[PDB]
């Protein structure tokens, strides 16, 4: 059934499992024309993919060329998930494919449930956590790669860089949450936090700072306090 | 005209036939229903007043033999049986009607509820979905369940109504899934009407079918039947002309004849609701639309 609290652990099992969030697959910017009426103009955006136990993220570009001539295009971009999920289920040898997609919105279940017809096995499965992955669109190397393409295009990433190394599953998966968590309610701060110290780079081929196992415990508490103030900013607590 | 004798009433039960029906008290002289409307199927249905559970019945055509009931004090049940002599047969009905131990099938003449209700039903479709085919007539009651239902125990008790689906291969072509799914044209037209039923008025029959036995006997899978067909049509956005008209009129003695106090577990909100205002044929159905309103103003 739905993915909670309680069976929060199952994620990090090994049977194999993805997280599916739409939440960026349709981005508008909202502007007034020349009449004075409002128009949207689309720019490109992503599926996030995500198996929480490896890391490993499908990154799939939606290149605004999709939506040209197309109505209905909130509804639209549900089904264009479900597709472009399904073909990467497909395109995975039989042994990678996942037991269960977790979908982060409960609008997707009828169009994925749909396009996994073949896949009757594949169990398609909502969830009550409120996961902050729409804010992937702050890490900066997932933000550039997805302006810049000029065509459809999957990118693979691990979004955990090499914490896995050094820790488990279930602690790489709360620090991306957090962090992402942060990044979600206040982006400024976040990201001043996760690069106030120009001698901790970003190598080449991660997403985030090379920091030792001390210094993710100075950030990880800074990402919470800066959590918590926000939080009685926004209710007056 | 044409009767379905009884041979005897031992238990207390409440008799019905088609939409009208009649309390029995133990050992009373009852001993059949005479001047059956001759022309259209017809439902002979129970309850005894021992077991407000468990209501059950015979559909029947009376053109396909002489049928008749009797109680079986084995299995506690009236059992629809066929007499084979009919000279045996019309000696038994002359002389209950001799000494008048009938009742009369009350039917007005003004009133053409019943043929509205069963407009599309026909016993030879009945007996494809009830199996049973050493009977010419077809038993019904509140357990049976369906095939979909048995497929999420016993298929010899089995409602084999036509399994729909909304999210199957079936319904949903490979390339086409976004539009086959928001607009049912296809599985409706192609799959369903010229597929499987071949007409609308096989399709039809069938869902009269399902409303009948969820009114009579509360089936509950024949509610999710009869639901299920009104919601592929009106989910459709392509639905010839006449189908749309014909519905509308189907729908309305439905409604018109259902119990009021049992709306409530007969009357599936999210599908009425779907189909009065939300789906392509909400402007499709004005008689309908304006008796669910004036009498279940609630559910919507």
């Amino acid at each position: 059934g739905a993915m909670n609290s309680s069976n929060y652990a199952e994620l990090f099992n090994n049977d194999i499992k993805l997280f599916v969030d739409d939440t960026n697959v349709y981005r508008v910017t909202v502007h007034k024309t020349f009449e004075g009426n409002v128009a949207t103009k689309a720019i490109n955006g992503c599926i996030f993919t995500l198996n929480p136990k490896t890391g490993h993220l499908f990154l799939k570009i939606i290149h605004t060329s999709v939506w040209a001539g197309q109505k209905r295009l909130s509804q639209l971009a549900k089904w264009k998930t479900a597709e472009e999920v399904s073909a990467l289920v497909r395109s995975l040898p039989k042994e990678e494919q996942p037991k269960q997609i977790i979908v982060t919105r409960k609008a997707m279940l009828d169009p994925l449930e749909v396009h996994m017809l073949d896949f009757p096995n594949i169990a398609i499965r909502p969830t009550e956590l409120r996961l902050p992955f729409s804010a992937a669109m702050s890490i900066d190397k997932l933000s550039d790669v997805v302006m810049k393409a000029t065509e459809p295009q999957m990118v693979l990433f691990n979004i955990y860089d090499d914490w896995l190394d050094r820790i488990s599953s279930y602690t790489a998966f709360s620090r991306l949450t957090l962090l992402l968590r942060a990044l979600k309610t206040n982006e400024e701060s976040a990201k001043m936090i996760l690069l106030s110290d120009p001698t901790i780079t970003i190598k080449s081929y991660h997403l985030w700072p090379s920091f030792t196992d001390e210094q993710w415990i100075t950030i990880e508490s800074q990402m919470r306090d800066l959590i918590l103030t926000e939080y009685g900013r926004k209710y007056n607590v | 005209m044409n009767t379905v004798p009884f041979t005897s009433a031992p238990i207390e039960v409440t008799i019905g036939i088609d939409q009208y029906s009649f309390n029995v008290k133990e050992n009373q002289p009852f001993h059949g229903i005479k001047d059956i409307p001759i022309g259209h199927v017809h439902v002979i249905h129970f309850q005894h007043a021992d077991n407000s559970s468990m209501r059950y019945g015979y559909w029947f055509d009376c053109r396909m033999g002489n049928f008749y009931i009797q109680y079986d004090p084995k299995d506690g049940l009236y059992k629809m049986m066929e007499e084979r002599d009919g000279a045996k047969f019309e000696n038994i009905v002359h002389n209950f009607k001799e000494r008048q131990m009938m009742v009369s099938y009350p039917k007005i003449d003004e009133d053409d509820t019943w043929y509205n209700l069963t407009e599309f039903v026909q016993m030879d479709k009945i007996r494809k979905i009830v199996r049973k085919d050493e009977n010419q007539f077809s038993y019904v009651d509140s357990s049976m369940t369906t095939v979909q239902e048995n497929e999420l125990s016993d298929p010899a008790h089995s409602l084999n109504y036509t399994v729909i689906n909304f999210k199957s291969r079936e319904a949903i072509r490979p390339g086409h899934e976004m539009e086959d799914f928001l607009d049912k044209s296809y599985y409706l037209n192609t799959v369903m009407l010229q597929g499987i039923f071949k007409n609308s008025s096989n399709y039809f029959g069938e869902l009269q079918f399902a409303f009948l036995n969820a009114m009579f006997f509360g089936n509950y899978g024949s509610s999710l039947q009869w639901h299920a067909m009104i919601e592929l049509i009106c989910s459709s956005a392509t639905v010839p002309k006449h189908m749309l008209d014909k519905l509308d009129e189907i729908l309305y003695y439905q409604i018109k004849t259902l119990p009021e106090q049992y709306s409530d577990i007969l009357l599936n909100e999210r599908v009425w609701n779907i189909c009065l205002y939300s789906s392509f044929q909400k402007n499709s159905l004005h008689n309908t639309e304006k008796i669910m309103e004036n009498k279940y103003p609630e559910l919507l």
